[PDB]
């Protein structure tokens, strides 16, 4: 972190990482920020993922 | 279903939907297993939707809930019905270019 | 004539589509209020729903 | 001008042992004079020359009804507090297990509806008394009437979660 | 056209100062840097005041009539604003750093803590005209020995209770006759007294200090002379109190510490009602609603703003902005929200009307360089310095695609297909352009041929030709699709940064480092025309540099340009504090906007005050950081040669003023500029500026309402169009009956067609007459919807504003009534028995 | 610059003299018209459970234990305008005649007078938590009067073509809260007739549907092609 900030963030990135992410299903209302409004009321998993 | 579309509350012939009304738990749960897996197409979905419709209007809803296994099926094929509803609603909203063409053809004279 | 018959067929199929959406989510919801569980506390409720959610694992790139 | 509140012979000994914390707000905060008739098993509240007699009557009537000492002091203070009484009346089948449905195992359903609706409930055999605000009494009473008239435990518990949230919410 | 005014300031919900609520606590007033934002939290909207302090503001108060605001900055330049008219009433310079300002509860006096003097002035009327000196001084009291940290008025506006850095607190009566009731001072704290409040009945006094003690003072006997009756302690060990407030009616003491933790207590018994954390940064502000139900907290380091109801344990809003670190913006394909790509590594989707962030996305592990929408607001692409382009579904909120190269480079700009099969991205260290398919994930191509870092990419929206432009002084046009693999290089005079592309794909406008904006015909690769812009650029002088703003070569060029959606204008911004817009037929400056007048930012002033230049260096390069009250800002952890890294503490210079991205609104006649202060949103409005269109002497509002009363509806509509007066157009529009909407809409002349379409858009977004507005839209589209199709770019922002009304209110209503119809049919058509 | 001046001539339609036009409430009784209020109230009503579930903090706050039970009611003496701080005004059902709420009393009085205008005015007035908390408590048990009074109140409401997105969400909130009891005693005569006349007025709402279908389809065709 401090080498990147010292280098004034011109750096060369980290090589590669095929990681592994678990996402639960939930409303995308609940995946949002705290404000009065919303943007989308879908579910985070597709029909072909359910 | 095709001959039901052909001729003419009831969606099949009435002897067929009373025959689907008088079937028990094991038969209706396997019928909804394969209505679930027919509903994943965009072609074979209408037969599945009308079989789900006649099950819903010829059986008892509390019975359908209390059958063990029919909450992992209806969770599986509610969102398919949702995307088919959005697709057919988009199709019927882009159906009004016929109406726009009619009003242009009427303003022609 | 094409407009009337085509839009009648399309509204006829989305009628039963919408019927089946509301009926199936009624069936699922009355099963839920029959025998889902008992949490009045919101934090234990949200942790219970997070433990009982549907998980799917995806191959991401970092 | 006076009031008489009859203490039943199942809430008599707690009144005597917690009496020394009952009469001080009755005789110096409220400026009444207070006697306890050991003959009629009653509490008499008279006014001295030097609208609070009804407040003292509700104080000792809450204690008489079955609400505890701090709950009765909460009724004596806290002007926006009310208390509603009703019998079940809606026998093995209906009377002997509707009250078991209000209670639950170790009274956990009663504890849950108390905490959810911000009332507190004393459940006799079939006599339900509820101490809370007006809207709070309304919601606790609607849920108690619900689970004596037959509702699923999932339905009444989801309604309890929702009523806790919407009663604490501004807007 | 060119008459833009400063509308809004998205981003940056809080910078520095105190949050205030309204009296009827519907809006909250938040000090952003030198503006003030007001967020209406019930009517979901927001505005920013147009006026501008010259330094960061430090104090806010408006009286409980809601009628006027006073804002003081961090060296005491107060500004009194009319809150309803939104115009500034007076500029008054108090001479030193004012810690707090408060109006009385009865509105008629205000007091403020300037240094170690409590001075009470009396409030000028809002109904009176502006005078040369509207404030009339009531008094100035001096009893503290060090600086006063807080004020508190009593419930009746009769006493005032002030707290100081000196370890006491004092009570002062307002008028001289009650001087004997209020002459005491309250000692006993080990540290700075952070607050001193009354109880509801003004009998108890609570005094809270920095070390963590709250003292209850009562007028008792041990005669009667204000004993201390109980000291309660917070016992937060490392952290200490940063902000205190007290709602006396609900007896609620709210206290925020320097560790993000805030506790709220029920005070005279000192029972912890709640304790929870904003974060890890200190809580700089606590403020409370008039009914005491909402608590607004502000932390100043991350720029975050909570308002939180403590009964129902829930956040009304938990927002956070970005100071100085915002690399890109993109309007949504309807102009409802703006997506912000920011240097701390995240995407933030800000609603424009309600000034808040809806979703945030943190999957980039470095500074996100570009965002761009595609598939008509369904998907959004971003490229960052960590080597990745990645795609975001804005329905399911999932990063579904990640594109890397093979060479481990960092991407600085991107461009997507219209028909979003292909994403494209260019770096500043690789000289190639990377071409990825979006359907599969693979690297489709690496286009080569630039001999300099590819500064900018854009796909033509109509014929889908790629235009890249790079620092080898060359714009280049790639025909990618369909067997061509065709390259056309156009040379230009200097090295290019910010290409932009016309909405019809005919021309491309490049910004160069000379200072010019050249405009080229794509198909016949020859220059159509250029604007020479380096002499209408405001390049200020930095504090550290030893060369004048005239001779500087820092910022006399535009690093971001953008076409208007009719193709006729270019907005442009750069590393300077002017954003300029031009009309490309005439190549002349329409208007230049000064993006900041904050002297706390660096490149604002062109001429620096020669008083501040001493015999050894300027006095603003002297770091007075060890004169600070505590260690966490006496600390210097700024590693030396860092420019544009992260974490503003790690750079040691003032934040320079710069605009990093400009974009026009796709629906309504505005533009957003990603400055360092936030997302500046400049918009016109038609309520002001009488600008007629070929009226004659017989065209008059009186004539229009006579034609309306005589019910020549088409003549009244075209008279109101020739007036171009918004109230008259609205009056005639609502007075035309439903029976003859299509006759009027068919007989509207073709020059008044974009006016009625853009009126119907900006009216129907918020108007309730949904079936009336849809009848008018249906009549206009049916009667004259061929003229629109053959004049696309005229009605390209008036038709996008109309289908911002159909899909965003009308389709939501239609969805609700559809679900009600189907739930009815189920609930009555089926079998519920047992 | 601070007020607005009248453009009315001196010598020696007050809205048109002050250059304003306060937009009239509904243009025609046969025209649908939304509420005069924020557009987001429909969405807040329809999804206020999941919005508040979003808005909860990630872990429970640290309270005390010697906290008073009636803390919400134990204020002092800026007054609270919620549904919880509501007092009754001035022989056992769910709400006696001394402990009737304002909503239930106005609903009963409108069922007497067959005019629910004051009921609907109170419904359009109060806040989403109050709306959910009033609809969720509606006596769905023995004779079903309060449900059917609410349903034909919404019928009288959306006959008037005003506030109709709010009357639509009130019907959605009814079907969501206790549409299971309506499905339970389906074929009950009073509740079936109340739903019947609600559908009789509500079936004339497809004017909005095919109007927005025309506008969407033709606007898309005209813009793209």
């Amino acid at each position: 972190y401090k080498l990147d900030v010292l280098s004034s963030v011109h750096f060369v990135p980290k090589p590669a990482s095929t990681s592994l992410e678990i996402r639960v299903e939930t409303p995308t209302i609940s995946m949002e920020d705290a404000q009065p409004l919303y943007m989308s009321n879908a579910s985070s998993l597709a029909p072909q993922e359910i | 279903l095709g001959e039901s579309r052909s001729r003419q509350e009831v969606i099949f012939n009435e002897e067929l939907d009373q025959a689907i009304s008088i079937l028990n738990d094991e038969q209706l749960i396997l019928l909804m297993k394969r209505c679930r897996d027919w509903n994943t197409n965009a072609k074979t979905h209408t037969i599945a939707q009308r079989t789900i419709r006649c099950i819903l209007m010829h059986h008892n809803i509390a019975k359908l809930s209390e059958i063990p296994g029919m909450v992992k099926i209806v969770d599986a094929i509610i969102p398919y019905t949702q995307r088919h509803f959005t697709r057919v609603d988009n199709l019927v909203e882009q159906s009004y270019i016929l109406d726009y063409a009619l009003v242009e053809m009427d303003k022609l004279f | 004539r094409v407009k009337t018959e085509l839009r009648s067929a399309l509204k006829s199929t989305e009628d039963d589509l919408g019927f089946n959406v509301q009926g199936l989510k009624f069936v699922k919801q009355q099963w839920n209020l029959r025998h889902n569980y008992e949490f009045v506390d919101e934090y234990d409720q949200q942790e219970k729903e997070s433990n009982s959610a549907r998980k799917r694992v995806f191959g991401t790139v970092i | 001008e006076s009031r008489k509140i009859m203490v039943p012979p199942h809430r008599m000994t707690p009144l005597r042992n917690s009496w020394t914390k009952i009469y001080p707000p009755l005789v110096e905060h409220l400026k009444l004079q207070v006697r306890m008739n050991l003959k009629t098993k009653s509490v008499e509240l008279r006014t001295n020359p030097k609208g609070a007699l009804q407040k003292g009557a509700d104080f000792i009537k809450a204690f008489t009804l079955g609400f505890d000492l701090d709950d009765s002091i909460a009724l004596l203070r806290l002007d926006d507090l009310y208390i509603e009484t009703f019998e079940v009346k809606d026998t093995g089948d209906h009377l002997s297990r509707a009250i078991g449905r209000i209670a639950g195992k170790d009274g956990k359903t009663k504890f849950a509806i108390e905490n959810a609706t911000r009332t507190r409930i004393v459940l006799a055999d079939s006599k339900i008394h509820i101490l809370g605000g007006f809207t709070h009494i309304r919601m606790a009473r609607e849920s108690v009437v619900s689970l004596i008239l037959g509702s699923p435990p999932g339905k009444v518990y989801g309604n309890l979660r929702t009523v806790a949230s919407r009663l604490k919410e501004r807007y | 056209k060119s008459d833009f005014k400063f509308s809004n300031l998205l981003g940056t919900v809080y910078r520095q100062g105190n949050i205030t609520f309204s009296d009827d606590g519907k809006q909250l007033l938040s000090p952003v840097g030198n503006r003030v934002s007001v967020f209406d939290l019930i009517n979901n909207k927001s505005f920013t005041f147009e006026y501008e302090h010259r330094k960061n503001i430090a104090a806010i108060d408006l009286n409980k009539q809601g009628t006027l605001l006073i804002s003081i900055d961090e060296d005491g330049r107060a500004i009194l604003v009319n809150f309803k008219a939104r115009n500034v009433l007076h500029h008054f310079n108090f001479k030193e750093k004012c810690s707090a300002v408060k109006f009385s509860p009865d509105g008629r006096l205000f007091a403020l803590a300037s240094g170690r003097f409590l001075q009470i002035w009396k409030t000028p009327d809002v109904n009176k005209d502006r005078q040369f000196a509207p404030f009339v001084r009531h008094r100035v009291h001096a009893g503290h020995f060090q600086d006063i940290t807080s004020l508190t008025w009593s419930q009746d506006s009769r006493f005032i209770l002030t707290t100081s850095k000196d370890l006491s607190a004092k009570i002062w009566s307002v008028d001289s006759e009650e001087k004997n009731l209020a002459a005491t001072t309250f000692n006993g704290h080990r540290d700075y007294v952070m607050g001193a409040f009354f109880s509801h009945d003004q009998e108890k006094i609570y005094t809270v200090s920095k070390d963590g003690a709250v003292f209850v003072w009562e007028f008792t006997k041990r005669k009667y002379s204000w004993r201390i009756t109980k000291k309660h302690f917070f016992y937060a060990n490392q952290a200490k109190v940063k902000c205190v407030t007290f709602h006396p009616a609900t007896r609620l003491l709210a206290v925020g510490f320097t560790s993000g933790e805030f506790r709220l207590y029920d005070l005279p018994d000192f029972t912890l009602i709640q304790q929870l954390s904003m974060g890890q940064n200190p809580v700089n502000t606590v403020s409370v609603n008039q009914t005491g139900e909402w608590l607004a907290f502000g932390s100043s380091k991350l720029g975050q703003l909570l308002v939180y109801e403590w009964q129902s344990e829930s956040y009304i809003l938990k927002q956070q902005g970005h100071f100085d670190s915002t690399n890109s913006l993109a309007y949504s394909p309807d102009g409802s929200r703006v997506v912000t790509a920011s240097e701390d590594g995240k995407i933030k989707v800000w609603d424009i009307t309600s000034g808040f962030c809806l979703a945030t996305f943190e999957e980039h592990t470095s500074s996100v360089t570009a965002v761009q929408f595609a598939k008509r607001g369904q998907v959004m692409f971003s490229s960052s310095l960590d080597g990745t382009v990645r795609a975001w579904d804005l329905i399911r909120y999932r990063n579904f695609r990640t594109f890397t190269g093979t060479e481990r480079i960092q991407f600085n700009c991107l461009a997507v297909d219209p028909s979003g099969e292909v994403v494209c991205a260019g770096s500043l260290d690789n000289f190639d352009i990377h071409v990825w398919s979006v359907q599969t994930g693979q690297l489709l191509d690496a286009l080569s041929g630039h001999e300099g870092p590819v500064s900018c990419l854009s796909f033509s929206q109509e014929n889908s030709v790629l235009a890249s432009a790079s620092w080898d002084k060359t714009i280049r046009i790639w025909s990618i699709f369909g067997r061509s693999q065709q390259v056309e290089p156009i040379e230009v005079y200097s090295d290019v940064l910010a290409l932009s592309m016309r909405p019809d794909g005919k021309e491309v406008a490049v910004s160069t480092l000379k200072g010019q904006i050249s405009i080229f015909n794509i198909e016949d690769a020859k220059q159509v025309g250029n604007i020479d812009c380096r002499k209408d650029i405001i390049s200020g002088r930095f504090n550290q540099d030893r060369f004048t703003a005239k001779n500087s070569e820092r910022s006399k060029f535009f690093t971001t340009i953008h076409y208007s959606f009719d193709g006729m204008a270019i907005v442009a911004g750069g590393n300077n504090n002017s954003i300029c817009l031009y009309d490309v037929p005439n190549e002349v400056l329409l208007k230049r906007f000064i993006v900041s007048r904050n002297m706390a930012l660096n490149g604002t002033l062109e001429f620096l005050n020669s008083k501040k230049m001493t015999e050894a260096g300027s006095l603003d390069l002297i770091d007075d950081a060890g004169e600070n009250s505590d260690l966490e800002d006496r600390i210097d952890n700024s590693l030396p040669g860092s420019q544009r890294g992260g974490d503003l503490s790690t750079r040691k210079m003032r934040p320079e003023v710069r605009v990093t991205s400009v974009q026009f609104s796709p629906t309504a006649n505005a533009f957003a500029a990603a400055s360092t202060e936030g997302l500046l949103i400049y918009s016109t409005n038609d309520t002001i500026l009488f600008d007629p269109f070929d009226l004659d002497v017989d065209v008059t509002p009186h004539s229009t309402v006579e034609a309306l009363r005589e019910k020549q509806f088409l003549n009244a509509l075209v008279m109101a169009f020739r007036l171009n007066e918004e109230y008259l157009i609205n009056k005639v529009y609502e007075a035309i009956p439903i029976k003859e909407i299509p006759l009027v809409a068919s007989n509207i002349p073709a020059i008044y067609l974009p006016r009625i379409l853009k009126f119907i858009g900006d009216f129907a977004i918020e108007s309730q007459h949904i079936e009336f507005n849809l009848i008018w839209i249906k009549a206009l589209l049916s009667a004259s919807g061929g003229y629109i199709n053959e004049h696309k770019y005229l009605f390209s922002t008036a038709m996008r504003s109309i289908q911002r009304f159909i899909v965003r209110v009308a389709k939501e209503v239609v969805n609700t009534t559809t679900d009600n119809k189907y739930t009815y049919r189920f609930l009555v058509s089926t079998d519920g028995s047992m | 610059q601070f007020k607005t001046v009248s453009t009315r001539t001196i010598d020696e339609l007050n809205d048109i003299d002050f250059n304003t036009y306060t937009s009239l409430e509904q243009i025609d009784k046969e025209l649908l018209t939304l509420s005069i209020g924020p557009r987001s109230k429909m969405n807040t009503l329809l999804h206020l459970d999941v919005i508040r579930k979003r808005s909860k903090p990630k872990e429970a706050p640290k309270k005390s234990e010697k906290l008073p039970f009636f803390l919400q009611l134990s204020g002092e003496k800026s007054v609270r305008e919620g549904i919880a701080h509501e007092t009754p005004e001035e022989f056992k059902v769910t709400g006696r005649l001394g402990f009737e709420s304002h909503f239930t009393k106005q609903l009963r009085e409108g069922s007497q007078s067959k005019d629910y205008s004051s009921l609907l005015a109170t419904l359009i007035n109060f806040s989403p938590a109050a709306v959910d908390l009033e609809i969720r408590s509606l006596n769905s048990f023995e004779p079903f009067d309060e449900i059917v009074w609410f349903i034909d109140a919404l019928t009288q409401g959306l006959k008037s073509n005003k506030n109709f997105e709010l009357y639509e969400t009130f019907m959605s909130l009814l079907f969501k809260a206790h549409g299971d009891v309506i499905h339970a005693n389906n074929k009950n005569q009073d509740i079936a007739s109340a739903l019947q006349n609600w559908e009789d007025v509500h079936k004339k709402e497809d004017r909005l549907d095919d109007l927005v279908k025309f506008c969407m389809g033709v606007a898309a065709f005209v813009t793209t092609a």
